[PDB]
RNA sequence: AGACCCUGUUGAGCUUGACUCUAGUUUGACAUUGUGAAAAGA
RNA sequence: AAAGCUCCUUCGACGAGUCGAGUAGUUUGGGAAUGCUGCUCAAAAUGGGAGGUAAAUUUCUUCUAAAGCUAAAUACCGGCCA
RNA sequence: UUGACCUCGGAUCAGGUAGGAGGACCCGCUGAACUUAAGCAUAUCAAUAAGCGGAGGAAAAGAAACCAACAGGGAUUGCCCUAGUAACGGCGAGUGAAGCGGCAACAGCUCAAAUUUGAAAGCUGGCUUCGGCCCGCGUUGUAAUUUGGAGAGGAUGCUUU
């Protein structure tokens, strides 16, 4: 950790204390992928397939309309970041399909 | 009381910005002038300093311990060196401290 | 219609273990 | 600005039962003390520093001790609430000073703690022997283990040769320079990155 | 454990198999009664995570409720007070259709206690829910410390007072600044704020 | 019931009034003006021994 | 203390391309809504 | 037979028509930052929510939602006793 | 043909439960108008009166998807203060919190997501000689272990019932 300057204003302001590094709290471990979760999620993907709007975004990304796919994903999902994550996940899906074929 | 009222006597004869979610704790900085600076010292030791019986020792005053954040420079200081612990200080306050022979260093 | 005393005093097994090994102790603090 | 435009008389609360409620609270406290004798009536509380820039000058009592404080004091997390020690699992020790103060507090509590055995006939090694079970005791942990020095000592003496020289340029100048750097930090990496890109382009 | 697989597949509600089963079960439940007992939960993973157990004393009731907004029961659908700049078609009930489903299931079988409920299917006209109920008079229930809290008389009709999960959601009992008015009870907080406290030595 | 029944008094004024009352209690003419029968009292203020 | 006249921050009943609404009616879209073919295209 | 402490290569499952987005009604000090409900769309895995001005990019700080229990301090024009 | 399930039924079957009263306080739902704004469709009265459903001696809330930006506090509830402040408001009458701080009282926990698989170890009911035995429920999961504060798998040597 960066040592504080001991000032009331400016960069790194605050009273000087000896900072400690802590063991990572297990509550903050959420979001990490596990082997069981990864295997189950991949198998469930193979069992179930894709949504109709997911297939539409697949078609747009195969056709090369990346901005149109991002716009359609944002319209469907409601969030630009979620649209970007869905688009990159479908890039991974298309890449795996191409490397399989 | 009813008996003192006048009714008893009258018996028979009738801009700028909008700051959403303002937290006052952000802007907490009480200020103290240098003419009240020696008042923070207890009376006996302050009397000894103003009398002049201790020539080799200088007082250190923490404003945040007394509840003040900024040292202002209204008034004049005696010729006694005083170390002052402060978060903020004004330019002529610190200048009059330098004339008095002390120093103002910053704390947080 | 109230629960019986025995059913009200039924307690879980891990709680029983923790009450067996770390119960509320009798203690005092010096002055 | 008088807010009496509603049916305010329907929800007027008077406080004639203030002495009666105080007597009731005192009777409840006396009953609690009689039930919990010889233990103190309250739990041991740590010393913590108040949040925000207004109150960080002062310390106070917290909810409970942290798990790393208990581990450094040698008290397990299951034995701790049974000997009058409050436990707070949400609070963390981000600094060494508060951690050291709280572990010293717990060590003093453990040194002053008298622990009676679960069975009188069969005492154990961690339990207090009967010849040392008798002493003058306290019943108020808030009083015996209170915050002794809540604020920093605002009156200290140093020698005149020990006077600090001070920051160069002046304290007001240092404040203004720190504020200026804080306000102008981002344009400085922006200009530095532009200069580095220009140097890479025309090296 | 297969329940993890059921969870992850039940997440994908737009897949072919899930849409097919939802369609056929919607038809079956539409042909059945509005409130009827289900012999076993059709979503075992959701029932288990909401608190159902394979023990004598747990009952599942399936229920359908008409969806949409609410209509104020005035004759000829028109109000004769001040103009409102809205119709009766745009009135919104402040509780969920899931809570209404819990109401009707509890009234149908009042000798039990509603534990929770969950969405199972929906169509244009109805929404379909399954409600878990626990019998407080069954000995296997009364001997189990994980569930015998519901045998206390304070838990009589939790869904009528909003003590189920949808009740907490509709009452807004969440910590934080976004829930300043309703985290302790809206009417209680309003009465606390509008109460004029006058002390003796004022 | 929300009429002002109680009156808040400064503690300094309370202690001042108590001091004035105790000072008046040592004045034998003020005892007569008060109306007590203190003619046979040996001394004012009257002190009795704590052993009795 | 009827009737008549005059006044009102007047009340109430009724009418109308007076104002803002609304029941009802009409139009468009979305979901309920599934299964195939035969073509036209990209 | 259970239970606690200490150390560690490693593992570490954590709640879906749910969160979120738009819209309408209602409500709020949150008519730029509130909550609830209906309709439509509809999520993810260091992910998600929040950080009271809309958005993009790079960071940081906090917790770990969509399952559940729990006394006390608090309220009391009903009933009983005083 | 004889059976085994699954689902749906019948029975004055064996054993139980709910209705109504009360409703001052409590949890919700629904919901005005007089009144104040010159009048008045925003607003105010008021998220009130009336109406409806549901508990208890308290109820509810409650152990952070919190507050903060600090040297960080640390479940819920209530009092004082914050504060008539931030903020909202036709043509303005007005409306109006929250963090921190002090106090009263303080208490922490249970599941789902894991295979016991070298042994469903779990539970309702009937008969009892009170030792137990049967009919069943349940593998579409009852026991034990774990809940993020972690825990699981090893190593280690002492402590507790």
């Amino acid at each position: 950790p960066v040592e504080r300057t001991g000032l009331i204003r400016g960069l790194n302001k605050g009273h000087k204390t000896t900072r400690r590094v802590l063991k990572e709290r297990p509550s903050r471990r959420k979001g990490a992928q596990s082997k069981r979760t990864q295997f189950v999620r991949s198998l469930i993907r193979e069992v179930a397939g894709l949504a109709p709007y997911e297939r539409r975004v697949i078609e747009l990304l195969r056709n090369g309309k990346d901005k149109r796919a991002r716009k359609f994903s944002k319209k469907k999902l409601g969030t630009f970041g979620r649209a970007k994550r869905k688009c990159e996940e479908l890039q991974r899906i298309i890449a795996e399909s191409r490397r399989a074929h | 009381p009813t008996r003192f009222s006048k009714t008893r006597k009258h018996r028979g004869h009738v801009v700028g910005m909008r700051h959403f979610h303002l937290l006052r704790n952000h802007y907490w900085r009480p200020s103290i002038n240098i003419d009240k600076l020696w008042s923070l010292v207890p009376s006996d030791v302050r009397e000894q300093y103003l009398s002049g019986q201790k020539k080799d020792t200088a007082p250190v005053i923490d404003l945040l311990s007394h509840g003040y954040a900024k040292l202002l420079g209204k008034g004049r200081l005696p010729e006694i060196p005083v170390v002052v612990r402060a978060r903020y200080v004004s330019a002529e306050a610190e200048r009059k401290v330098k004339e008095a022979g002390g120093v103002v260093e910053l704390v947080a | 219609r109230r629960l019986s005393k025995e059913d009200a005093s039924r307690v879980l097994e891990k709680t029983k273990k923790r009450l067996t090994h770390f119960p509320q102790r009798k203690y005092a603090v010096k002055a | 600005n008088n807010h009496f435009r509603k049916h305010w008389q329907r929800r007027v609360r008077c406080h004639f039962d203030q002495p009666g409620k105080k007597v009731t609270r005192r009777l409840a406290r006396r009953a609690k003390a009689a039930a919990l004798a010889p233990r103190p009536v309250d739990k041991l509380r740590p010393i913590v520093r108040c949040p925000t820039v207004k109150y960080n000058r002062r310390t106070r009592l917290g909810r409970g001790f942290t798990l790393e404080e208990l581990k450094a004091a040698g008290i397990p997390r299951l034995l701790a609430p049974t000997i009058g020690i409050a436990v707070d699992h949400r609070r963390k020790n981000l600094s060494e000073e508060s951690l050291a103060a709280n572990v010293q507090r717990l060590k003093d509590y453990k040194a002053r703690l008298i622990l009676f055995p679960r069975k009188s006939n069969k005492p154990k090694k961690a339990d207090t022997p009967k010849d040392q079970q008798t002493a003058e005791t306290t019943t108020s942990l808030r009083t015996s283990f209170g915050v002794e020095q809540p604020l920093a000592p605002g009156f200290t003496e140093i020698s005149k040769s020990e006077i600090p020289a001070g920051i160069e340029g002046g304290a007001y100048r240092a404040l203004r320079k720190a504020r200026s750097d804080a306000r102008l930090v981002g344009v400085r990496e922006k200009r530095a990155k532009e200069k580095a890109e220009a140097e890479a382009n025309k090296k | 454990g297969a329940l993890k697989y059921l969870e992850e597949l039940s997440k994908k509600k737009q897949s072919d198999v899930v849409r097919f089963l939802l369609r056929v079960r919607c038809w079956e439940y539409r042909q059945l009664n509005v409130i009827h007992r289900a012999s076993r939960p059709s979503r075992p993973d959701k029932a288990r995570r909401l608190g159902y157990k394979a023990k004598q004393g747990y009952v599942i009731y399936r229920v359908r409720v008409r969806r949409g907004g609410r209509k104020r029961p005035v004759p000829k659908g028109a109000t004769y007070g001040k103009p409102t700049n809205q119709g009766v078609n745009q009135l919104k009930y402040q509780r969920s259709l899931r809570a209404t489903a819990e109401e009707r299931v509890g009234r149908r079988c009042s000798n039990l206690r509603v534990l929770n409920s969950y969405w199972v299917n929906q169509d244009s006209t109805y929404k379909y829910y399954e409600v878990i109920l626990v019998d407080p008079n069954h000995k296997a229930i009364r001997r189990d410390p994980r569930i015998n809290w519901i045998c206390n008389p304070v838990h009589k009709h939790r869904e009528c007072r909003g003590l189920t999960s949808t009740g907490k959601k509709s009452r807004g009992l969440n910590k934080g600044h976004r829930f300043n008015k309703t985290r302790a009870g809206r009417r209680k907080t309003w009465k606390r704020h509008n109460t004029l406290s006058l002390w003796r030595y004022r | 019931i929300w009429r002002k029944w109680h009156v808040k008094i400064n503690q300094g004024q309370k202690r001042f009034a108590t001091a004035s009352a105790l000072a008046a209690s040592a004045v034998a003419p003020l005892l007569m003006a008060r109306g007590h029968q203190v003619s046979t009292v040996p001394e004012v203020p009257l002190v009795v021994d704590s052993a009795a």
